[PDB]
């Protein structure tokens, strides 16, 4: 996805590989000029999901899913059954441990499993 | 630095314990005459007069007049009834109280380290009334942001600093060794003064290798489990031990193990 | 049938102990140490509400007691709720400052018999 212009005629260069040279080379079809390549990079693209441009706002693509909610657990500070549960790692521990966040607007309490 | 001499450690510890008690103030025992008199004397008589002064019913104002008017076995005790003199300290948010060399039952760690009988000191963190620290005195809760987050108080940092830097009493510095299961429920911890012969790390690695345990609570429990009172018996090498397989049953999707800590013994072993 | 004996999931670290997190655990053991109040709350709730040890409150108290007695083994706080506090104590207790209520359970009868025998 890279491009450069040869200093001779200022035209685009296409990459090519030579078995005898065993090195990356760039030469344009306008003039018979061959220049050495730098960094041996012919393609470099950052992976992005911006394919459906100007369409993700109208149709809900659900890029960020919502956390599940449960009512079996019971909060400690308040007697509310609705809570949000999810899995995340600890500060230094290994693996996935279950967490809980109270759904009461006036409680704001979170506890582990 | 005020003394700057070869004053012994036991006498200095006894003097500090007496000063901590409501018997003699700080300046009344910091004069040159008292230490000059107490420097060169008989050790047993000095201990006797010090404990007699500590036994005074009221507050003593002039110690010099009182002291003017007044005038091996550890190993055997450990082998007979495990009798040792252990120092007990009480750390409060305001000050620290030293109880003194109180007699108590000896544990296993002092059996092979009986020469440093004075380096072991029990440290208990209590309140000013020598009671348990309330939950409001450590990590009081406060609502900051969307969720509540506890805020550590200055007592929390003080306890952390005391545990880290350690307690210095005279020409010694006590380091954290471990704490037993009973001491964890009583806010108590063992401290050992590092010496040129054996340090705290030496004892810690002599007890065992605890790097295999990756749990914070489990490692502490395994390090402190070997501090119960016990009676010494013969020594058995690691050549004659069995590896009997155990029995496990899994019903209703639940792991039920019959053999948790069961074992097998012979008759000759019981007789011995 | 007995209650389930399955404890909490163990917490394993990705590094060795540097003698600091053990101090953190030792200091934090004082905070949220509700081992001694769970039994008192369970006794008060059993003495107050009839058909004791049958309601879900007693089961919750027993589960919290098991989790608190598992604190010394695994780093799991008991998380004692505020609504389960008794706020009342029977006669056979040393909490003179706290309010005292006359209990009519078997323990109340035993304490009254002891009081009559001593007097
Ligand atoms: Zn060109
Ligand atoms: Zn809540």
């Amino acid at each position: 996805s890279t491009m450069k212009f040869c200093r001779e005629c200022n035209n685009i260069l296409y990459p090519k590989e030579d078995k005898e040279q065993k090195i990356l080379l760039y030469a344009c079809r306008n003039c018979d000029h061959q220049e050495v390549a730098d960094n041996s990079c012919v393609y470099r693209n950052e992976v992005h999901h911006s394919v459906s441009e100007r369409t993700q706002i109208l149709t809900d693509v659900a890029s960020d899913p919502t956390l599940p909610r449960t009512k079996a657990v019971r909060c400690s500070k308040c007697q509310h059954r609705e809570a949000v549960f999810f899995q995340a790692t600890a500060r230094g521990e290994e693996g996935m441990t279950l967490f809980f966040v109270c759904c009461n607007p006036n409680c704001g309490h979170r506890w582990r499993e | 630095a005020i003394l700057g001499l070869e004053f012994p450690y036991e006498i200095l510890f006894q003097l500090n314990a007496l000063v901590h008690a409501q018997k003699i103030s700080l300046f009344a025992a910091s004069d040159m005459e008292l230490i000059k008199i107490l420097r060169g004397m008989s050790l047993e008589t000095a201990l006797v007069i010090l404990k007699k002064l500590h036994q005074q019913s009221s507050i003593c104002y002039d110690p010099v007049f009182f002291v003017k008017t007044q005038m091996a076995s550890a190993y055997k005790r450990l082998t007979e009834q495990n009798i040792m003199s252990c120092q007990r300290a009480y750390v409060t948010p305001s000050k620290i109280y030293l109880l003194g060399p109180e007699l108590e039952t000896a544990n296993y760690v002092v059996k092979n380290f009986a020469e440093h009988v004075s380096d072991f000191m029990r440290v208990t963190f209590v309140e000013e009334d020598w009671s348990k620290l309330p939950a409001n005195a450590l990590s009081v809760n406060s609502k900051e942001g969307y969720f509540v987050k506890p805020s550590r108080t200055n007592i929390y940092n003080r306890v952390l600093s005391i545990l880290g830097e350690g307690i210095t009493v005279g020409p010694k510095r006590f380091e954290f060794l471990a704490f037993s299961a009973s001491q964890l429920r009583g806010n108590s911890v063992w401290m050992f003064a590092s010496n040129e012969k054996v340090k705290a790390e030496d004892i810690r690695e002599w007890m065992g290798c605890f790097r295999k345990i990756r749990s914070i609570s489990k490692c502490a429990a395994r390090m402190g489990q070997l501090f119960s009172a016990s009676r010494q018996t013969l020594i058995v090498r690691a050549q004659d031990v069995e590896q009997i397989p155990d029995i496990e049953v899994t019903t209703d999707g639940a792991d039920y193990c019959f053999s948790d800590g069961i074992g097998k013994i012979s008759l000759a072993f019981a007789k011995q | 049938p007995p209650m389930d004996y399955a404890g909490s999931r163990p917490r394993l670290m990705d590094h060795d102990v540097t003698l600091e997190e053990i101090h953190k655990f030792f200091v934090d053991y004082m905070i949220s140490d509700t081992l001694g109040v769970i039994s008192t709350a369970h006794l008060v709730h059993a003495d107050r509400d009839p058909e004791k040890a049958r309601s879900q409150k007693c089961l919750e108290l027993a589960n919290l007691h098991s989790r608190a007695v598992d604190f010394a083994k695994t780093g799991a706080p008991a998380e004692m709720p505020y609504a389960l506090k008794p706020r009342e104590f029977p006669d056979f207790l040393e909490r003179f400052e706290k309010p005292t209520y006359i209990s009519e359970s078997v323990f109340g009868k035993l304490y009254r018999a002891v009081k009559s025998s001593l007097a």
